[PDB]
């Protein structure tokens, strides 16, 4: 697997230029020698797809796109989640709340936030 | 300016072609055409038809005199030709593969 990261510092575009220009030829070349390959996979992000050039990602090469939108209520308590952890220090006042039930006290504090931030 | 063996005939020769010499400075015998050497692109082909505008490995173009085998098949822009720049001559071509014309269509 190759991880193309950034890929609006290189094969862009050539166009608008305001060597560089010369990159995406030879590499779409070789992503077509490569296609038969069936084991090699290409991967790669960028934040501005509209800087790269569609050539790259006609139907054949660059096939799949995918995007990751922002999260939502139930994606933000997730991600939340993901990182208020039970091991992490939890104050005898919150804690007591739940008689020591660290489980319930995290996943409400998390919901709480959620509502908090979303409101 | 070197002198002609008898054994040798002059006529015979064909420009370009490697010639082999001795202590006295004589030609007695013509060998083949180098192969090893620079490759310089083709630019143009001068009006004369003996001579080519050909581009070094550096972009520094030079004019440099044609082959008796370069003088069906016609000689094009872009090919790839075996030169000596400081006998300004060139010997022969090096088949390319090109794939812009692939791509294209």
């Amino acid at each position: 697997i190759v991880f193309f990261d950034e890929m609006d510092s290189i094969f862009r575009t050539r166009g608008t230029g305001v060597v560089e220009t010369t990159v995406v030829p030879q590499l779409l070349s070789e992503i077509d020698g490569v296609e038969g390959l069936e084991n090699v996979i290409v991967i790669g992000a960028s934040n501005r797809e509209d800087m790269i050039d569609p050539a790259i990602l006609r139907p054949g090469r660059l096939d799949v796109k995918i995007k990751i939108e922002r999260p939502d209520a139930e994606a933000a308590q997730d991600i939340y989640s993901k990182y208020l952890t039970e091991f992490l220090p939890v104050h005898a006042d919150d804690l007591a709340e739940f008689d020591g039930d660290r489980s319930a006290c995290i996943k409400a504090m998390i919901e709480k936030v959620v509502d908090r931030m979303y409101a | 300016r070197l002198t002609c063996s008898p054994n040798i005939d002059a006529a015979s020769l064909k420009k370009g072609q490697t010639v082999r010499l001795n202590e006295a400075l004589t030609v007695v015998e013509a060998g083949t055409f180098e192969a090893v050497g620079e490759i310089s692109t083709l630019r143009e082909i001068l009006a004369d038809g003996h001579r080519a505008l050909v581009v070094g490995h550096a972009d520094e173009e030079r004019v440099v005199w044609l082959a008796d085998p370069l003088i069906p098949r016609k000689l094009r822009p872009g090919d790839s030709l075996l030169v000596d720049t400081k006998a300004g001559y060139a010997f022969e071509r090096i088949p390319k593969a090109e794939v812009e014309d692939l791509v294209l269509e």
